[PDB]
């Protein structure tokens, strides 16, 4: 098992800076990630990861030919990597400021100092140790916009700064001093920024154009009156629209003037190559049907990758080189691939460089993935990762599909497996086996991807897009049908929101092969709100799956005239609970023989003391075997199960830990009655929360002794039964008595849920997420409140029964369990920027040396027809004498 | 040695019927109880049954003096241990 | 004393059948004509002795014909001597006759005679050869006599078949 | 009667013995196959009883009085040690076959 | 086929010697057909020996006694069988060393002094066999094949008042055969004198119902009867239920003999008194 | 002190045409609830009756100073008139829902001619919420 | 006329000397249906 | 209901069976290899045969005479002169070996205080006994099959013997057989 079925997978997210450039790259994502991925197969060396959110989010990358430089934490600190082990070589804070801009000089020659730009002074550091060598200030530094920087090399560096439409005011320091070198202050009211449009092309230039007159405000910026101008006018190289043009220069030696060819970019698809002379621009070459450009460089050499589309149709772009200083088409090395999906774009593009000429090309398409490609005509893609499960919401786990005269066939059966015991001596192959344990995974994700996966040597078997979804949304996930009317196919649904217009969306498909199935959904017109199953099969097997309307009306998608007669029939026993947040009210609606709905209950809290948190209720999709807990003197203790019962968790506004505390409250979903409403003093700690059967856990944060805490709930009703076969929660006067305890954890926590196995006959466990990965698995009778034993003195920490010993989890924001077919083992899955995937043996698997079994037998038969011939021979000659 | 051949067969009847009926749970799993295979399992039991109460012995009569109605006194006579060879045989 | 053939043929028939114990026989003719095989065993008994004599008697008594004589054959080779038994048989047969003879097979015949003595010796063929030829021709397995008689009345002490075989 | 061999008892005995305690088996087996649970089952074995004391009965002859001097083994004979066989062999064919 | 081996032990079971149709139908076996048999030789070996050995053949027994030395080469019992071969070829005292030494090292041994006392028995001297048996049987009190061989020589010695003794103890352990009542009648009634003949005949008639079959008995009956009811020395209630009893008796016989399909001869017979 | 009203309401419809059915009076200073009502005459117990046929709701309902709540007609009107009312509150005091439960059980159906249900026998208790440790 | 009334004439222990409840049902119960179906939860 | 595996039933079930079948069969024959002789000499043997000398007579005393009784027991009890005047191992094995499994069901009801002794090494404590464990299955065929091998294989006593010597009667029981047999008839046509 523990090389057999579990498996890690790890990923870092979506690039927003990389670097190529022997056998590794670099990158930086939006999850606050470092790596080092292999330019021959997708593998990592070392993350380095330090902090979901904001204050750790990069600003800068820039490497040094073998060292990285960082920027996290908005402008704060610097970090000095090593590029090789992750190995950290130094590293500093600075002030705060904006971080306009980042860049790196040298004295003549050299690489020794960097620059910054924080908006309001500049900075020099050394790079081996990190000590700084001098600081100062800008000249006004709150009313022009300090937003770029730009060296040559040798001597001295610039510092430009333009605000909206008033004017252009430039700078120039130089080294040992900090001294505010003439400063030029130039009038061009008409261009609204200076960061994406502009660029140095060759050793002093300023260069920006007005699409207004489309012309070109240039300035060589090392002596020049009033940005000497040159209108775009002679050569028919009309602008966009309403589209921003702009500059793409190059410089690969920081030090060494930049080149003076350089791309620029007027439309979408409008590409132009110039090159500057001392005053005259020299044209080389124009491309109306290009996408993504880029520059690279080897040791002298220079050149300029570049992408079209051949005939957008069956997405088979094509890849080109040509030489920035001639224009010319390079005979070989045109690569042509193309996708798999239908809405598709790549929106990005690097580039690696040989010196045999050829290369090799990484392309960071829309929907989060990488290829690396290379010249060869075989396998084009070199490896391609899948960085969309970088951030997963919500799964699920399927099970796979399947494949006289009686005398007279009973004879030919046998014959038949008679011939074939003595003979004996991907998708589309395959169905699920006996005590399955296949258990077929999906699983969707926020930038609209849809998976599928074995659950064992998790391979990608199908892949699906759905556009024109946001970052923030909210999804849910619905099984209605498994196998099952044989002309029907299984078929699963999803619901999409959208967050912004409270619209909504039904996506409905085939879990197995990844297809939209023949029907449409209802159009959904008004914003909906909530969703139940009801597991009530029409005539082909298909749960209802209702839904609420904002008018509170109800829709259901399977609108047939058997489901309608079926709710015109059992409408009076379903009932639906809805909550809103922000001023904490929580309201329970019913159904009529009509598709209506009468409100039925209501209850609110003051949102100003208390505020709601998060929401339980039990799965229905559950079963419990023993009705009683038989005590120790032959007495019964009967418990209340009550399904339609839910918990609710609340904390204060006031985040003191002199009064802040927490609620609970315990509820039922039909009625609206409150069977237990507790507060828990000294307490503001973030909850984690459990909802089983008959028991109830939550965590939290005892502030007057700063440590973490559990506390547990039992329900149980007396010593009889009442109505012991229909529970109606319309008819149970009878309130509970509750049991329960506080013990206490020495640690933080993260993500935690209960273990599962149908028919609910083997002990139940606790899975806990710690913030360092370690998974940890706990016996819930051990928290039981029937305790003298006492209150627990540090209940043990035991890394023994910890199931990832070193295959470890990065954040873990959730956990999965599922069923087997075999009733001991339970599917364990957990998300949180690394997958992974297990089993569990909570009784020590008691339903599944071979040869020494045959080997004793046949010494024992042996034995038996030797001892024989034995005892009748000692007998016959005792007779004898 | 019919008897045993008998309840041999029948046994053998017996088995192929659990056999059958092994067979047949597993199919209908993958999917109570037919009627031939009860018949013959009946057959092989009552069939079974018959020849191990004829093979088993035969009951021996409990009064002693049947057994001695024909025991003649020369027979009885004659002590082995106290055989003694000085006779006429000696002259044949 | 003239012994028939049949008369030797059967003494010698029944000496042989059960030679490990001795025998005796009872003659009825001084010319042998026939002889009786009756007992085979102790011969130290009474009763079915004396039942034997009362019916033989009456039934030679039927058919007018005496007791001629008695014999006994021992077991012990070497034993050719008269015990209390046979002097007391042969006593009451003289008694009946006065002229009785009295045999002892040597084995390896010694016929006596009492004159107011104690049955002191008297003077001492092919029927030789008879007899030896029909005990080598191993007819003695049929030969029935008083005891088995006595065990199943369906034989027959007058034992027809071996006289008419000769 | 008055004189007893006290040897023949004891065959007589040992093939009775014999003959219940195996078609006890018997029926246990041939039970567990078709399983059947409580009520039936009992049912089953007390008329396998029956019937194997019936057919004794047919063996013997007008009881045959000689051999035995009352019926009563006949019916009851050695019952509580076949009732252990009987069980043994419901669980081993109900598992073997009508569980996996 | 099995035919002769269940005839074989047969003759083993009733001690029913007839020695020329066991050698006859042993030998073929003994040579021809030892695998057939399968270890049920060892015993074929012994009784076809004792036997083969009265018929006077003495080739075959040394054929059998080396084998059994073979396979049994330590042992006590075939001493006996190397101690009787001897007093066959008249060597007696080599036989009684023979016995000598196996009863010395391993006395509970009866076998070999049961062999001594039949030395004696063939060498005539029945006074020192007497002796003999009587202090064996002080030891090892209860021997019925001994018990009535020892009636059987005071019978020989013409002596019928303690052999009475010795059926008595053999006819209380196993009281359900006719033959040693029947045999106790025919000594007692031989014995003369009034209470002998009654109890005599009393004894008859108890051998008889057991059997209802035994003739000798019921001749023994009758002949008794008679001689009461002509004996001048009893009560005439006596002489008259003996004279009902003889009666009876002679009609049951005549019933008998009518059954069996002389009759004439037996008849005057019977009203002789 | 202060007064709530408590409405109370019920119809074939399942509607809300919600009438009075008396006050309660709660003091804070110490804690204490009480109740004030009216009695039901012959038209409002014919309406419950027959609400009662169709296995109809009762539903009671009070102001946030809203909330309510609703149990059977068939559990209550054979119970001779026994219902259980509860007011749950914070800790610091606020109102923040109702619970209404009736005793015995229901739907046996044993009608007793309606002239029993002229006295309300009713319990009325809150609570804070329960602290822990 | 009895012609053959014939007449003729340590052995140990020989002498001629004419000398004179809950629990278990329990474990049995059947899970016994809901009739009620409520399902939502925080309002998407 | 618990679907199960088959390797389960043959390779748990059949080996327990088997072994202990086979070993029961091995101790018997091992006992009939053991057992030694105990022959001491002849004077207790001596002893034993008269003291069921003894016994007979005092049991079957009423089929001799009146004279020959009373000599014996006299004799027997003259003055002075009178005879008497003067598993574990391989159980432990086999749990060892199989240490946790469920094998099989019985076809009818079990109470719950049988559960303990048919599982004896699971921690469920949910289940209905009629769930079975494989140590049971052993200790459970050792009872079968030790039904089934059946099928398929001093002075004191001196004085006591005395005493109930002397009160005893000879009671003839031979008075009457006479009359008895000649009553009715004779019976035989099976010749
Ligand atoms: C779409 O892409 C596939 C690549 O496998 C190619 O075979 C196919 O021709 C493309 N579509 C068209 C219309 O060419
Ligand atoms: C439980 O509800 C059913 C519903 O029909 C009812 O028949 C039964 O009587 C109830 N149980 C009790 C104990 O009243
Ligand atoms: C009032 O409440 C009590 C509470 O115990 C209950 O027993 C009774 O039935 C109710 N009704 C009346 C009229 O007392």
């Amino acid at each position: 098992q523990v090389g057999k079925f579990d498996w890690r997978q790890q990923y870092v997210g979506k690039v927003k800076f990389a670097s190529l450039e022997s056998k590794k790259l670099v990158v930086a994502t939006e999850k606050n990630v470092i790596a080092a991925l292999n330019s021959r197969t997708g593998e990592i060396l070392w993350r380095h990861v330090d902090k979901g959110t904001a204050e750790g989010a990069v600003d800068a990358m820039l490497l040094h030919g073998q060292d990285v430089i960082t920027v996290s934490n908005g402008g704060r600190i610097m970090r000095s990597w090593e590029t090789n082990i992750g190995g950290l070589n130094w590293e500093i804070t600075l002030d705060s400021g904006s971080f306009q801009a980042l860049g790196l000089v040298g004295l003549q020659e050299s690489v020794r100092y960097i620059a910054v730009l924080k908006k309001t002074t500049l900075a020099l550091h050394h790079l081996s140790s990190g000590h700084l060598k001098w600081v100062e200030h800008l000249p006004e530094s709150d009313s022009i916009h300090y937003q770029m920087v730009y060296s040559y090399g040798s001597g001295v560096v610039w510092a430009l700064g333009v605000v909206p439409f008033s004017h252009v005011n430039i700078v120039k320091f130089n080294v040992e001093d900090g001294e505010i070198v003439q400063q030029v202050r130039v009038s061009t009211p008409w261009l609204q920024h200076l960061s994406g449009a502009c660029g140095v092309v060759d050793e002093a230039v300023l260069v920006c154009p007005d699409p207004s007159s489309r012309s070109l405000q240039t300035l060589a910026l090392e002596t020049e009156w009033e940005l000497r101008q040159i209108p775009l006018q002679s050569l028919d190289l009309e602008f966009g629209s309403g589209f921003q043009p702009r500059v793409l220069p190059t410089q690969p030696n920081p030090v060494d003037a930049s080149r003076a060819q350089f791309f620029l970019h007027l439309s979408p698809s409008h590409y132009a190559l110039l090159q500057y002379h001392y005053g005259t621009l020299s044209l080389l070459k124009n491309f109306p049907q290009t996408a993504l450009v880029s520059f690279a460089t080897t040791g002298e050499k220079t050149v300029a990758a570049v992408m079209a589309c051949r005939n957008c149709f069956n997405q088979t772009y094509t890849i080109n080189l040509y030489l920035v200083e001639t224009g010319r088409r390079l005979l070989d090395t045109t690569i042509t691939f193309s996708l798999e999906q239908s809405g598709t774009r790549p929106e990005r593009l690097y580039i690696q460089v040989f010196l045999k000429v050829g290369y090799r090309a990484l392309v960071q398409t829309e929907d989060h993935l990488l290829l690396f490609l290379q010249q060869l005509a075989g396998k084009v893609v070199l490896w391609s990762r899948e960085e969309s499960l970088a951030e997963v919401v919500c799964l699920e786990m399927v099970d796979l599909p399947l494949t006289l005269g009686m005398f007279l066939k009973r004879l030919s059966s046998q014959l038949i497996l008679l011939q074939a015991w003595t003979s004996h001596l991907n998708i589309d192959t395959l169905a699920r086996d006996e005590f399955n344990l296949q258990k077929m995974m999906v699983m969707v994700t926020a930038s609209g991807k849809l998976f599928g996966i074995e659950s064992s040597s998790g391979t990608i078997l199908w892949k699906q897009y759905l556009p024109n979804v946001k970052p923030d949304s909210s999804f849910k996930l619905m099984v209605q049908r498994t196998t099952a009317h044989f002309p029907h196919p299984p078929q699963c649904t999803l619901l999409v929101k959208d967050k912004e217009s409270g619209m909504s969306s039904l996506y409905v498909f085939n879990p197995i092969f990844g297809k939209w199935s023949q029907v449409a959904p209802p159009v959904l017109k008004r914003p909906i709100l909530q969703s139940l199953l009801l597991p009530v099969m029409d005539q082909d097997y298909a749960k209802v799956l209702l839904l609420i309307d904002d008018e509170y009306k109800v829709t259901a998608f399977p609108a047939t005239r058997n489901v309608l007669r079926q709710l015109h029939e059992l409408a009076p026993s379903i009932f639906f609970y809805l909550v809103d947040a922000e001023q904490g009210r929580l309201c329970g609606y019913r159904l009529r023989k009509d598709l209506t709905t009468e409100l039925s209950w209501e209850l609110t809290i003051p949102p100003e003391v208390q505020r709601i948190v998060k929401v339980k209720g039990k799965r229905s999709s559950e079963h419990v075997h023993s009705q009683g807990r038989v005590m120790g003197d032959r007495s019964v203790l009967y418990k209340s199960l009550n399904p339609n019962l839910l918990a609710v968790v609340t904390e204060s506004t006031d985040a003191h830990h002199e009064r802040t505390f927490i609620g609970i409250f315990l509820i039922d979903g039909v009625t609206g009655r409150i069977i237990h409403s507790s507060v828990q003093k000294k307490a503001k700690g973030p909850v984690h929360i459990v909802h089983s059967e008959n028991w109830v856990v939550y965590q939290y944060w005892n502030t007057k002794a700063r440590r973490n805490e559990f506390t547990v709930l039992e329900l149980y009703e007396g010593t009889e039964q009442y109505n012991a076969t229909a529970f109606s929660s319309l008819d149970r006067p009878q309130l509970p008595q509750v049991l329960q305890q506080s013990y206490i954890f020495p640690s933080s926590i993260s993500a935690m849920e209960a273990t599962i196995t149908e028919r609910g006959i083997t002990s139940r466990h606790l899975l806990i997420g710690l913030p360092s990965g370690a998974i940890l698995s706990l016996p819930k009778a051990l928290l039981d409140p029937r305790r003298p034993i006492p209150y627990s003195p540090d209940v043990q920490i035991h890394a023994e029964r910890f199931i990832n010993y070193n295959q470890t989890v990065s954040r873990m924001r959730g956990i999965y369990t599922a069923p087997s077919g075999l009733e001991s083992t339970c599917l364990v899955v957990a998300y949180g920027l690394d997958i992974y995937q297990t089993r569990v043996y909570p009784s020590k698997q008691f339903d599944v040396d071979y040869v020494l079994i045959s080997s004793v037998l046949f010494g024992l038969v042996f034995a038996t027809m030797i001892t024989k011939r034995l005892a009748q021979v000692k007998l016959l000659n005792r007779a004898w004498r | 040695s019919l008897w045993k051949g008998l309840v041999g067969i029948g046994l053998f009847a017996l088995a192929h019927a659990a056999f059958s009926a092994a067979q047949h749970r597993s199919y209908m799993r993958l999917t109570s109880l037919p009627i031939d295979i009860v018949l013959q399992t009946l057959l092989a039991f009552a069939v079974t049954c018959y020849g191990i109460v004829h093979i088993a012995g035969e009951f021996k009569d409990m009064d002693a003096t049947s057994e001695l109605k024909n025991k003649t006194f020369d027979t009885l006579r004659n002590h082995p241990s106290f055989y003694v060879f000085n006779h006429r045989g000696r002259v044949l | 004393v003239k012994l028939t053939t049949q008369a030797y043929c059967k003494m010698v028939l029944h000496g042989a059948k059960y030679p490990h114990c001795a025998v005796n026989g009872l003659l009825v003719a001084t010319l042998f004509v026939d002889c009786i095989p009756l007992f085979h065993g102790t011969l130290a008994l009474a009763p079915m002795l004396e039942v034997a004599l009362t019916l033989i008697d009456s039934w030679c008594k039927d058919h007018s014909y005496v007791i001629a004589g008695y014999y006994q054959a021992n077991e012990r080779v070497k034993d050719a001597s008269p015990n209390q038994v046979a002097e007391k048989v042969a006593s009451r047969i003289a008694e009946g006759f006065s002229d009785t003879a009295l045999i002892m097979v040597d084995n390896t015949i010694h016929v006596y005679e009492h004159h107011e003595n104690r049955w002191r010796c008297r003077d001492p063929p092919e029927a030789q050869r008879i007899s030896a030829s029909l005990l080598d021709s191993r007819s003695y397995e049929t030969l029935v006599d008083f005891d088995n008689h006595l065990d199943d009345i369906r034989n027959d002490w007058t034992n027809p078949e071996i006289n008419k075989a000769v | 009667p008055p004189f007893i061999s006290e040897a023949a008892v004891r065959g007589n005995a040992a093939v009775l013995d014999y003959c219940r305690t195996s078609v006890s088996a018997l029926s246990g087996a041939t039970a567990g196959i078709l399983g059947l649970t409580g009520l039936y089952g009992f049912i089953f074995y007390l008329l396998a009883s029956v019937l194997l004391s019936l057919l004794l009965i047919l063996k013997a002859g007008r009881r045959w009085n000689k051999y035995f001097k009352s019926r009563r083994p006949l019916f009851t004979g050695g019952l509580i040690g076949g009732l252990f066989t009987y069980v043994l062999f419901w669980t081993f064919l109900y598992g073997m076959v009508h569980v996996y | 086929w099995e035919e002769m081996r269940d005839k074989m032990r047969k003759w083993r079971e009733e001690n029913s010697r007839n020695s020329e149709q066991i050698v006859e139908v042993g030998e073929e076996l003994i040579n021809e057909y030892a695998s057939k048999l399968g270890d049920d030789i060892w015993i074929i070996y012994e009784q076809v020996m004792i036997a083969a050995l009265d018929y006077g053949r003495d080739d075959l027994a040394l054929f059998c006694l080396q084998e059994l030395r073979r396979q049994f080469p330590g042992s006590h019992r075939v001493k006996r069988l190397t101690g009787m071969r001897f007093e066959a070829m008249e060597r007696y005292d080599d036989a009684i060393q023979l016995y000598d030494r196996i009863l010395q090292e391993d006395p509970t041994n009866t076998a070999a002094r049961k062999r001594k006392i039949a030395i004696r028995k063939a060498q005539g001297k029945n006074v020192e066999a007497i002796r003999e048996l009587n202090e064996y049987l002080e030891q090892f009190v209860g021997d019925q094949e001994a018990w009535h061989e020892l009636a059987e020589l005071y019978i020989n010695e013409h002596d019928y008042a303690k052999a009475a003794f010795c059926l008595e103890e053999l006819m209380m352990t196993n009281p359900h055969n006719h033959l040693y009542c029947q045999q106790y009648a025919e000594v007692k009634y031989t014995q003369g004198g009034l209470e002998n003949l009654e109890l005599s005949r009393k004894y008859f008639a108890q051998a008889l119902k057991l059997n209802n079959r035994n003739m000798r008995a019921l001749f023994g009956l009758y002949m008794s009867a008679s001689h009461i009811a002509s004996n001048p020395k009893a009560s005439a209630k006596t002489k008259k239920d003996n004279m009902k009893y003889a009666s009876w008796a002679a009609s049951q016989i005549n019933r008998a003999y009518q059954f069996a399909g002389s009759l004439k001869a037996v008849e005057d017979m019977l009203e002789t008194l | 002190t202060v007064g709530l009203l408590l409405e109370h309401s019920f119809e074939i419809d399942d509607s809300a045409n919600f009438r009075k059915r008396g006050s309660l009076l709660w003091n804070q200073q110490d804690g204490t609830l009480s109740l004030s009502q009216r009695q039901l005459s012959e038209e409002e117990r014919g309406r419950l009756r027959d609400v009662a046929a169709l296995n109809g709701l009762y539903r009671v309902r009070i102001p946030r100073r809203y909330v309510s709540s609703f149990v059977p007609a068939c559990s209550l009107v054979e119970s001779h008139l026994s219902d259980q009312l509860t007011l749950h509150v914070d800790v610091a005091g606020n109102v923040v829902g109702v619970s209404v439960v009736t005793h015995p059980g229901g739907c046996r159906g044993h009608e007793v001619e309606d002239v029993d249900l002229e006295l309300f026998n009713t319990s009325v208790q809150l609570q804070p919420p329960t602290t822990a440790p | 006329r009895f012609k053959w009334a014939i007449e003729l004439s340590y052995p140990v222990g020989y002498l001629d000397k004419q000398v004179p409840h809950a629990s278990d049902w329990l474990a049995f119960i059947e899970p016994p249906e809901r009739m009620e179906f409520s399902g939502g939860g925080l309002l998407l | 209901e618990l679907l199960l595996d088959s390797n389960i039933r043959l390779w748990v079930v059949l080996p327990i069976v088997i072994i202990t079948f086979f070993v029961g069969m091995i101790r018997h024959y091992v006992s009939i290899l053991l057992q030694s002789d105990k022959k001491l000499t002849q004077e207790q043997v001596s002893d034993s045969q008269v003291l069921i000398r003894s016994r007979v007579l005092r049991e079957n005393g009423k089929y001799i005479p009146k004279q020959s009784f009373l000599t014996r027991k006299y004799y027997f009890n003259n003055p002075e002169d009178g005879f008497f005047k003067k598993m574990i191992l391989i159980g432990g094995w086999i749990n060892m070996t199989f240490s946790g499994f469920v094998t099989t069901k019985v076809p009818f009801p079990l109470t719950l205080r049988f559960k303990p002794m048919l599982q004896q090494g699971i921690e469920l404590l949910t289940l209905d006994a009629s769930w079975v464990s494989s140590a049971s299955w052993y200790f459970l065929n050792v009872f079968g099959l030790r039904s089934i091998y059946s099928l398929i294989l001093t002075n004191k006593a001196f004085k006591t013997e005395w005493e109930a010597l002397e009160l005893t009667d000879h009671q003839w029981a031979l008075d009457d057989v006479e009359e008895e047999l000649m009553a009715k008839d004779l019976h035989f046509e099976g010749m």
